[PDB]
């Protein structure tokens, strides 16, 4: 939930 | 665990198929290469504004010069980078479509032909195949199976190539652009990845696994409950609220644990991506700076490279799904490639013409497939001449249906011969076989149509005057006439319901339309009413005259006229000829003969967690902080890039890269304190709630009466679970998904905010295109669901006519007219066919328009972020930020179309929970209320009760019952049957209030009484003691509520209930655990401790409820003894089934019907003649037989 | 997840 | 530069 992906 | 091989599992794709699958996975390796090329491009852009970027800066001296060059770059170079995005987006259009498309259709194709195959299979399987297979397994075998090969052949294949394809192409770009970074990258792998799955896992906790947890509080609320009358009756609800509230106490502190732990967990993950995510970068520049790359690449294998290593993540699911396709294609073709011995799908043997039906059973040894447990038929000879009929009989075994069973070759026998006229059996065509020989069950069986068709079973060329002829040569014309819609009514399972006897002679009729030349009648008279039979018997003999035939029954009204008849003992063949001469060899047949002669607004569930105003303010202006900090993130990322393409001269660079870095580690860190809050902060907020939800319903639970717990819709497990769930979904809702919410939104206006301010026009542009595609997203997924529901209520048409095929199968085979089920089969399955075709039309469309959507609007993005909005002062470095910020606020927004169903359930969930509150009883434990006499001696006054049961308000059990029982004298009651005797003592006990009439104790209507003090002065002892787990004396002094009973007194009561021969005997002695937790007894002891909580109570009023019912020898006699010691000093009701120990009564009271109806002394009901006399002789009578 | 829908 | 991957 960042960027690459949580 | 069984699979199947790759190539098998495709058998049935040939030609088209193969080509699609071909075309298809092409198209979506390509699709699959499209994207990292995207990225690739990224890199070239970033490399065109930084070139521009550093001269721009460079100059410090002329403005109109940099009006020409830098420009006339940023033109061709804008335009042909948006020109070749445009070039992606068809391509991804067209590649996306075709992929899709294809490989369902494809899956499409072949799934058609698995089922046809299967089901063919499934008809063409020998019963002996069906005697050792469950059904209902089979047929939900294959609708169930079937989906599953379908949803392994689908379109999840080209997403798995798909994604190989993104990973194989991302990481050669990766690595081609650079061999550093990649590894760099990797390096950091084995870290990441594990991080992003844990939370992934960690944030799945809401499903039903807190059982672990909650169950130590559900086995007291199950026993609770469980034991609900007896908790009632003692009045001990406030403790087992008590003891509820205490493990619910526990729960709360290992839940919050839990959340503490949890949370911790979550937001070291994070911290972990986010310090290798900055420090790759931070690598990157120490890369840039030493002037080995070029920014823009840094970006083009970064991103190149984490998509390629995503999409193995991603990838891995549909493997899984292939994987589970072959284990199911498995037991599917294990039955299509199955070849049985019998067939009857075969063309092949003879066809006899002109069969004058001479039948031989030849030394036939048989054995169903249960095999060497039991041979059932020992050696056999048998013939039956041309036209004539023989009658089967026997004792038992059902030897005689054997032959019935063999004589359509059903079963192979193990040795010897089924001989029709001269020939073997086995050499005449099995289908010939099953045609020239007509059967009537005993049990016949209509399918689901009209009766024309049912008897069209029978043959499927026929017209409606042979049906006529038939059911008129079967007498069945008249009674079906009768009926409406003539020969176009409708039979089966549902609806039209009719006499055994009609439905048997519309099998008669079937069976005679087959003109066969072989009849076999296996009590078909049998299992029928007297009078039809003969009507039926007029018909199955009317069915002969044409025909030999074999018929078996236990009616020997039907045997008479049989030419000879046929007795078997043990399967071995014995006595046979004409009923004379069976009369006369006086053997088994004789001995026969003469043996048989939702959604809605509760705010009042929040307005109960207001008890916490704290805690939640805390934890939303946390992760509002949260959703400040999120874009943060994201304002740096522009920066770092944005200075280091705005930098100008270099040697300020290196410096502010550090700074950055730092800081884009900062909001890490305390990105761990507050996602820590916010999830600490809610989660406590969750169990305490949970804890308090819980209470509020046990509680309330405890409130209700007998009346609401006697319920059908309500029982132990049922209120139970209802008690879990709702409680548990209420705290989900409640819970995270909130939290994330308010965290999303402060997230979206946070960046919108930066976004737009930075941006003129810019973020507004955005602002139409993203809402534009997500919502173009969930309307996809409406489609899917619709095809999907839609999709579901045709196979269940399909499945239906399976279901009616392979459940009566046994008859179907024996009618033959599979091919026929087989062809219904078909058309059934046509309509899904010509359906699954368009799917994959829609599939591709839906799929190829949000793809290019996408794509389209990453050419919008830089072509009106270049062009119109570069060629004002407007800079890279904010667009860079604005589409960051825009669409992470859209990814973040796209977790609450995520987490909607959870408050859906939860509302539905939290509409239950506050009715349960709200429900008031009739009668109340809980009031105060109630006059609470000062009087002592207890008297039992019943007048005119009338009472009907709230369950079954049909037969009442009481009317006008009246009753009177003076203190310190037993009253005896005995009854004809049922719970009119103990309706008694549950009345008095007051778990119902009669619907007329009244009962009194000390003279004072119970009605108006206090309800508590009323069943205190009650010593009930019923049938079988429920005891709870813990020490005996706990049990014996839950007898006597709001006092702590005392050791003497308990056990003065052990004493009296001559229980203490036990209680001195164990080791532990009182403290001894019992309710199967820690220890096991027989009744006699469980009873005795029930008559120690009875008597340490001291009532007035002993109530005795079929104490003695189950017992046995010397229990009995101490029980009773017991029991006889209990009594005598106090009133009492004794309704106990043991007349001879009531012999000593001061009052016996015969109920009927509700009413009394002898009353008296012992002697003087023993001086009168009646029921009593009665009830007393025949019980006494078996005491006396016994001997 | 308090009313409307999430 | 959104959350897929650019």
């Amino acid at each position: 939930x960042v960027x690459v992906x949580v | 665990k069984p699979a199947v091989s790759v190539l098998t599992m495709f058998r049935y794709a040939g030609w088209l198929d193969r080509l699609y699958m071909l075309v298809g996975t092409l198209a979506a390796i390509i699709h699959g290469v499209a994207l990292p090329l995207m990225m690739l491009i990224f890199g070239d852009m970033t490399d065109s504004f930084a070139s521009v970027g550093q001269v721009s800066k460079q100059s410090t001296q002329m403005s109109e010069a940099d009006k020409r060059a830098m420009f006339a770059k940023l033109e061709e170079e804008m335009t042909t980078y948006a020109y070749y995005y445009t070039g992606i987006g068809a391509g991804v259009l067209i590649v996306a479509y075709i992929q899709v498309s294809f490989w369902c259709l494809a899956a499409g194709r072949q799934i058609h032909k698995i089922r046809q195959k299967f089901f063919h299979a499934i008809m063409n399987q020998e019963i002996g195949w069906f005697d050792v297979h469950d059904v209902g397994e089979l047929n939900t075998r294959l609708t169930d199976d079937v989906s599953k090969i379908n949803e392994g052949i689908g379109d999840k294949i080209g997403m798995f190539f798909q994604a190989m394809a993104t990973f194989f192409g991302g990481f050669i770009i990766g690595f081609t652009r650079g061999w550093k970074l990649t590894l760099v990258i990797l390096a950091i792998s084995p870290v990441l990845g594990l991080s992003a799955g844990i939370w992934a896992k960690i944030l799945s906790s809401f499903t039903d696994k807190e059982l672990h947890a909650y169950a130590k509080a559900g086995a007291v609320a199950e026993e609770v409950l469980a034991a609900i009358r007896t908790v009632i009756a003692f009045g001990g609800q406030k403790k087992e609220l008590e003891r509820y509230n205490n493990n619910l106490e526990e729960a709360k502190r290992l839940g919050i644990k839990k959340a503490i732990t949890a949370n911790i967990s979550m937001g070291a993950a994070f911290l972990l991506i986010y310090a290798s995510y900055a420090l790759a970068f931070w690598y990157g520049t120490s890369l840039v700076i030493s002037k080995e790359y070029s920014i823009g690449q840094v970006l083009t294998v970064f991103f190149s490279v984490l998509i390629g290593a995503f999409s193995v993540g991603q990838a891995s699911p549909n493997i899984e799904a292939f994987a589970n396709a072959r284990g199911a294609a498995y037991e599917v073709f294990k039955i299509i490639d199955n070849k049985p011995s019998i067939d009857s799908f075969s063309k092949s043997g003879h066809k006899p013409d002109n069969i004058q039906g001479n039948l031989e059973f030849k030394n036939i040894h048989f054995s169903y497939p249960s095999r060497k447990e039991v041979q059932i038929l020992k050696g056999l000879n048998l013939k039956v001449k041309s036209g004539q009929t023989v009658a089967l009989v026997g004792n038992s075994g059902c030897g005689k249906s054997t032959t019935v069973q063999l004589m359509q070759r059903l079963y192979d026998p193990l040795d010897g011969m089924v001989s029709i006229d001269g020939q073997d059996i086995r050499t005449i065509n099995v289908r010939y076989l099953r045609e020239i020989i007509g059967v009537v069950s005993q049990e016949p069986v209509l399918f689901a149509t009209t009766i024309a068709e049912n008897i069209r079973y029978g043959r499927e060329d026929v017209t409606m005057d042979e049906i006529e002829k038939a059911v008129k040569e079967a007498n069945a014309y008249d009674f079906i006439m009768k009926l409406p819609h003539q020969f176009d009514t409708l039979v089966g399972e549902r609806g039209a319901q009719l006499s055994g006897g009609q439905k048997q002679r519309i099998a008669i009729a079937r069976a005679l339309v087959r003109n066969p030349k072989i009849l076999l009648l296996d009590e078909a008279t049998s299992a029928l009413d007297t009078e039809s039979e003969a009507v039926v018997q007029a018909a199955l003999d009317k069915a002969r005259e044409g025909r030999t035939t074999i018929v078996i029954a236990h009616r020997l009204s039907t045997v008479r006229n049989a030419d000879v008849i046929a007795g078997f003992d043990g399967g071995v063949i014995v006595e046979q000829g004409n009923h004379d001469e069976l009369m006369r060899e006086k053997g088994i047949y004789f001995k026969l003969v003469m043996t048989q002669t939702p959604p809605a607004s509760f705010w009042r569930i929040l307005k109960l967690n207001s008890t916490e105003w704290p805690y939640f303010v805390v934890g939303i202006f946390c992760a509002i902080i949260n959703g400040g900090l999120q874009p943060a993130f994201s304002v740096i990322f522009s920066k770092v890039v944005g200075v280091f393409t705005n930098g100008g001269p270099p040697e300020t660079q290196r410096q502010n890269s550090n700074l950055f870095s730092l800081l884009f580690l900062i909001l890490g860190i305390i990105s761990f304190i507050t996602f820590f809050l916010q999830g600490f902060t809610f989660g406590k907020a969750g169990e305490i709630l949970t804890k308090r939800l819980r209470y509020m319903v046990f509680k309330s639970m405890l409130r209700q009466d007998v009346s609401w717990f006697d319920d059908p819709k309500n029982t132990t497990g049922a209120l139970t679970t209802r008690l879990a769930n709702d409680a548990a979904q209420v705290k989900g809702a409640t819970g995270s998904r909130l939290a994330v919410i308010f965290q999303n939104i402060a997230n979206l206006g946070t960046g919108i905010i930066i976004s737009l301010i930075y941006g003129w026009q810019l973020t507004l542009l955005l602002l139409a295109i993203v809402p534009i595609i997500a919502i173009a997203g969930v309307v996809e997924m409406k489609m899917l669901s619709g095809q999907a529901l839609k999709d579901k209520k045709e196979l269940e048409g399909s499945g239906k006519i399976a279901t009616e095929a392979i459940e009566n199968f046994r008859t179907v085979v024996s009618l033959t007219r599979e091919q026929k089920f087989e062809t219904m089969y078909a058309q059934s399955l046509q309509i899904p066919y010509r359906n699954a075709m368009k799917k994959a039309h829609v599939f591709g469309i839906t799929f190829s328009f949000t793809q290019a959507m996408m794509y389209f609007s990453y050419a919008a993005c830089f072509r009106f972020g270049a062009y119109l909005v570069t060629q004002q002062l407007m800079t890279f470095e904010n667009v860079l930020l604005v589409f960051s910020a825009i669409v992470f606020g859209a990814m973040a927004v796209g977790q609450v179309s995520s987490f909607a169903p959870d408050y859906a359930k939860a509302t539905v969930s939290a509409s239950h929970i506050i009715r349960i509150i709200e429900k008031t009883p009739e009668i109340d434990s809980y009031s105060t209320q109630g006059l609470k006499p000062n009087m002592l001696e207890g008297n039992v006054q019943f007048s005119g009760v009338v009472f009907n049961y709230p369950t079954r308000p049909s037969i009442p059990v009481l009317q006008g019952l009246s009753l009177e029982v003076k203190k310190g004298q037993t009253l005896a009651l005995v009854g004809s049957s049922g719970c009119g005797k103990s309706t008694v003592v549950q009345l008095l006990e007051r778990f119902y209030d009669p619907m007329a009439g009244s009962v009194f104790l000390d003279g004072k209507e119970i009605k108006q009484l206090n309800v508590q003090w009323l069943r205190a002065q009650l010593g009930i002892v019923s049938q079988e003691p429920i005891l709870f787990d813990c020490s005996i004396a706990e049990n014996i002094a839950y007898g006597d509520n709001s006092r702590v009973v005392s050791y003497e007194e308990i056990v003065r009561a052990a004493k009296e209930a001559n229980i203490h021969q036990f209680i001195d005997s164990l080791p532990d002695k009182y403290n001894t655990r019992v309710g199967d937790k820690g220890t096991q007894l027989s009744g006699g002891q469980k009873q005795r401790i029930a008559i120690a909580r009875a008597l340490v109570r001291q009532p007035h009023i002993l109530l005795l409820d079929e104490a003695t019912s189950a017992l046995d020898t010397e229990s009995e006699k101490v029980v009773q003894e017991a029991l006889d010691k209990a009594r005598e000093g106090r009133t009492c009701i004794v309704i106990a089934h043991r007349l001879s120990t009531i012999q000593n009564a001061d009052l016996i009271v015969v109920i009927q019907n509700g009413k009394v109806k002898e009353h008296g002394t012992h002697q003087q009901l023993l001086a009168q003649k009646g029921i009593y006399f009665s009830m007393v002789s025949v019980q006494a009578g078996a005491k006396r037989s016994l001997e």
